[PDB]
RNA sequence: AGGACCGAACCGACUAAUGUUGAAAAAUUAGCGGAUGACUUGUGGCUGGGGGUGAAAGGCCAAUCAAACCGGGAGAUAGCU
RNA sequence: ACACAGGUGGUCAGGUAGAGAAUACCAAGGCGCUUGAGAGAACUCGGGUGAAGGAACUAGGCAAAAUGGUGCCGUAACUUC
RNA sequence: AAUUCCUUGUCGGGUAAGUUCCGACCUGCACGAAUGGCGUAAUGAUGGCCAGGCUGUCUCCACCCGAGACUCAGUGAAAU
RNA sequence: CGAUGUCGGCUCAUCACAUCCUGGGGCUGAAGUAGGUCCCAAGGGUAUGGCUGUUCGCCAUUUAAAGUGGUACGCGAGCUGGGUUUAGAACGUCGUGAGACAGUUCGGUCCCUAUCUGCCGUGGGCGCUGGAGAACUGAGGGGGGCUGCUCCUAGUACGAGAGGACCGGAGUGGACGCAUCACUGGUGUUCGGGUUGUCAUGCCAAUGGCACUGCCCGGUAGCUAAAUGCGGAAGAGAUAAGUGCUGAAAGCAUCUAAGCACGAAACUUGCCCCGAGAUGAGUUCUCCCUGACCCUUUAAGGGUCCUGAAGGAACGUUGAAGACGACGACGUUGAUAGGCCGGGUGUGUAAGCGCAGCGAUGCGUUGAGCUAACCGGUACUAAUGAACCGUGAGGCUUAACCU
């Protein structure tokens, strides 16, 4: 089957998965807490936390890399200016995932993914 | 791909003997607020087990 | 290596290209690596030699694109399959010179006679 | 002649001086502790109960703790048995357990098999897939005929079909030991052994050899 | 694991030179014809691996008598006794397969960092 | 110049796969033939049932054609079920 | 029959590459196709890539794979020229 | 032979091996001259045969990308 | 006949013995090698192609062998649709004609979402007589069972020569099966790089979207075969055909009537797996619960208060486990997953700056940058404390040791 395999297909193709993770990471960086489904949030940790780890070290190369991901300079500015200077001492674990109820149209187990040191 | 004889209400009942919902049978009561919730879930008052984690 | 496999010919008298029509030994044998003897038909023939076109005889595979496996874990890989044509009844090599390398698992009796004329082993 | 319980680490190669490059697998065999000895009076047969490894004493229940605390207390990962006919063993553990395999030449390794899951006929057995191009509407890797028309009227009780492949105890016979390391707690046998790395292995001397 | 490569560390040899793909190294191997042991020279352009531990194998290529011969060799085997770099090469690939199938085309030589 | 050549619109329907209680009472996908001409197409009209029309297949004549549909003779007849 | 992958005459015709009304990405403009959420079994559908061999498959090279453009050199039997 | 029963006629070519094919013979069961005989450049989504290239057709399958299958929530048939 | 799909091929089988090979013997006009015929034996094995729609057949080349049959001439709710057997057309022939032929030739729609039996797997409930955690015995049941060549015995026995053994050892193969990913490889649309067309990030530079992953070039983990290990035996018991010892009936003779000993891959074992629902429900080790009452036909129970034990289940993080259940690791006494840190790997010298050149571009910084699924660490994030089920010494009769 799948042995020693990681990642979730999420009933989507690869380009859609990359684009939806990009938009979800941008929304999480902007709003600092977003509500999505459970496996989307679980993959959102794995795509967001390397971006914060890259934002820890400030360079033009790292800014161009975190513009190659997330493709948004407002996200880049907020990240490299406020997220990583904030988590500079903290080594790992920038996102906390709290389970919530189910959606009304279909029973999707929802979850709040939120940055651990929220300004709000 | 069709039946030759009609299944009866007895066979229907023995088929539906495993179509029975199971209740949660356990609801956790939070510490900061006394209102109950599903285990490992937000209380819908915005509270997890330590603090009001969600403002909304 | 297999049935219907076109091999080139190493020796001078055995000519040009030959199609393998049977792998010998065993009941339902599928493959022939190096040291074993196959049956051939002669699809192309150089005009001079005792070999003629459309003649059934035997051949020993001196080169294989898959290659052999040394016991130390290493493989010797060639580009192109080659064979030396043998007699049908006596199973001795027909030509006088062998062209190209010939691998060390042709180390037994008649194949030692092939080593005696092979340039590089 | 009894054996002992190990754990599959992985597969490596051992370069001999001649250049043989022997493919080995490494079985981490710790000190097996004899827990209970069975005899012909209490039970109908004669064997010993062994344990290996250690547990965290929170997943050890009260019956397991009582059984371990009876005559030499040390919690282990599990319990196994090994039949014996002319051997007599104590109820305390073995100090250097792998050194009883330094004289043997051929062992016979037993472990679980890796789970392929719900597998088709072509994966489970060596069934032939049918044609891919010449017609063949929706019938490439399906089972073909499963029976013999009306005169039997039924499918026989041994019919090879699609089902679960794997998670079976597979016993591989007559494997050559190349090294027994006493202080490293290792036993190196030649070739392929069932299971993934971390599976529980049972090594015994060979019945065939 | 950690139990693995504790045996492999003792089974390495420390005399392996540094190779890049594109280098035309000369590999001296051991061959046994009869009761005697002899060294055989096999010179060719390398299409290598990076050192996977004991399981490191480099593939070299020689056009012997008009036929190209590709031989892999384990870089920790007792059969290989010595390897010598000879002429170095400047290529941009870790695998040189498309530059090994063609004939009459050669790899250029770099003076430094190759 | 051309019932000339390659090829889209347009017209057609040779092969395969899928669908067969279909998305569809004949289609879709990938290839396929013609593509300035005996082409193709819009609007209106004419030919009516032992009749029409047919580069002819018993083809077409309103999802129906070796004799349309509708109403009547009519509760035809049926030594058959 | 349907909020049905079908059928439906004419008119306009932007940019880059392109011979082009092909084709790829885009303008003005319009949409995301009226069930979703997970998991990543067999099996089916539509595709991608394969060691060595290359039609041995098969009723049959069915299907896939292959070649494909412009400029120049060069081109056979036969011919109604 | 779109025609031939015996018939896989006999001989030759092609293949290692050829009931099909191509070239001959004539023993035309039961060809034949506008119900047209013979030949033919060009044309053919026309029938048969061979060769090169090409390849999962196959030796013998292996992995992967997606839509279903599977589980949960909403609606909810059918032949018999 | 208000319908039982036809030949051949594909996939999958299972049975008979009238045995093709392998195994065991009698006879031979059996020297040996080779045979011929007959008896016993079904454990395993029993080709690939050319032509034809073909079963069949002929042929080529192997093999130890290329068995004969039954199963709706097995298998179309599994496949095909070449043959036959609709409608179009043609030839030969018949007929004045429409039309026709076991003739010939080209073309011609093969539907079903599985209720029941049946098998392949995987669970839920209850039983197993107090409740649990495990480890097992083994009544049964399946799997496997093939075999070539070379060398020694030994150019020995045998044979005029030619040739050439039995019996007994050893190596190495073919087909098949099980396991595995250390090696050689395949894939690896989640890793890196090159490059084309266009659009966007204000523009250069650098990136991203789309064009099959746009096209390629390599590639980690997993999965895999073509890769690598291993295996079908040795050895018992009882035998079939056969060969006998002793031995009368029948003063002898005779394997048989009494008695006794050999004898095959077949049988039962031995090897591997499932296996106590084996209701005949088994054995062993360990753990846990030893409080008050009330009502009452009393072959017996029912109800209240206090207590919930060992353990399990639910929930969450998950796995080389899995369709779902199930199974396994873990739940702050913690490395279960994600993150982070260090390596390994795999691409192949990133961005920015500086120099050379008219410029494409080259060079230094620089084996640089990036890196997944891998290895070793690290409590940073999520695995909350509860809560739920499971109770309170476990029936009757008879007998042994006590008392």
């Amino acid at each position: 089957m799948r042995h020693r395999k990681s990642g979730r297909q999420l009933n989507r193709n690869s380009s859609h998965r990359q684009a939806m993770f990009r938009n979800m990471a941008g929304s999480l960086v902007r709003h600092e807490i977003i509500k999505t489904t459970l496996p989307k949030a679980k993959e959102l940790r794995r795509v967001v936390e390397p971006l914060i780890t890259l934002a820890k070290t400030d360079s033009v190369a790292n800014r161009r890399l975190a513009f190659a991901r997330t493709r948004d300079n407002e996200i880049v500015a907020k990240l490299f200016n406020e997220l990583g200077p904030r988590f500079a001492s903290r080594a790992g674990g920038y996102t906390r995932i709290l389970k919530c109820g189910f959606r009304a149209g279909d029973n999707a187990p929802m979850a709040y993914i939120e940055l651990v040191d929220r300004s709000e | 791909a069709v039946q030759q004889n009609k299944p009866t209400r007895s066979k229907r009942g023995m088929r539906r003997s495993h179509d029975a919902l199971t209740a949660v049978t356990s609801l956790s009561v939070d510490k900061t607020s006394g209102e109950k919730h599903l285990r490992h879930h937000i209380t819908a008052d915005g509270y997890y087990r330590g603090r009001k984690v969600i403002a909304k | 290596i297999q049935e219907q496999t076109m091999l080139n010919v190493a020796d001078n008298s055995g000519a040009r290209r030959v199609m393998c029509i049977k792998v010998l030994g065993g009941s339902h044998r599928r493959y022939a690596g190096v040291g074993d003897i196959i049956k051939i038909t002669i699809k192309e023939a150089i005009p001079r030699g005792k070999v003629k076109k459309g003649d059934v005889l035997k051949a020993v595979v001196v080169r294989t694109k898959k290659g052999v496996r040394r016991p130390d874990g290493s493989v010797i890989r060639f580009d192109g399959n080659a064979c030396v044509l043998l007699n049908n009844n006596s199973e001795q090599p027909i030509g006088t010179r062998i062209f190209g390398p010939v691998t060390r698992e042709l180390r037994s009796e008649k194949f030692m006679k092939i080593i005696s004329l092979a340039p590089e082993v | 002649m009894i054996g002992l319980v190990g754990k599959k680490v992985g597969m490596t190669r051992i370069f001999t001086e001649d250049g043989v490059s022997i493919p080995v697998t490494v079985i981490e065999v710790e000190a097996n502790r004899v827990t209970q000895v069975k005899d012909l009076a209490n039970d109908g047969y004669r064997a010993i109960q062994v344990t290996t490894g250690a547990k965290k004493a929170n997943r050890v229940t009260k019956p397991e703790a009582g059984h371990f605390a009876k005559a030499g207390v040390e919690a282990g990962r599990g319990l196994w048995e090994f039949r014996l006919a002319e051997g007599e063993e104590f109820t305390v553990g073995q100090s250097i357990s792998v050194e009883l395999f330094a004289d043997v030449k051929k062992v016979d390794v037993t472990g679980t098999s890796k789970g392929k899951g719900f597998a088709g006929t072509v994966k489970r057995w060596n069934f032939r897939t049918q044609d891919a191009t010449h017609g063949n509407s929706l019938s490439h890797r399906v089972p073909g005929s499963i029976g013999q028309n009306q005169t039997p009227g039924k499918v026989f009780k041994g019919k090879k079909m699609a089902g679960q492949m794997g998670n079976e105890r597979v016993t591989v016979q007559s494997l050559d030991v190349v090294r027994v390391d006493a202080e490293r707690n290792l036993l190196l046998v030649k070739g392929a052994v069932p299971g993934a790395t971390g599976s529980d292995l049972i090594v015994k001397p060979a019945v065939k050899a | 694991s950690n139990i693995i490569k504790q045996l492999e560390q003792e089974q390495m040899k420390q005399d392996v030179p540094s190779f890049r793909p594109g280098d035309t190294v000369e590999v001296k191997v051991w061959v046994v014809e009869g009761s005697k042991k002899r060294l055989q020279a096999f010179e060719g352009v390398v299409i290598a691996i990076r050192n996977r531990g004991l399981h490191s194998a480099f593939t070299v290529r020689k056009i012997s008598n008009g036929e190209g011969v590709e031989r892999v060799f384990q870089t920790h085997s007792p059969v290989v006794d010595s390897i010598s770099v000879k002429r170095r090469g400047a290529v941009r690939k870790a695998k040189l397969y498309y530059l090994r199938e063609r004939t009459g085309k050669a790899a250029r030589i770099k003076e430094r960092l190759n």
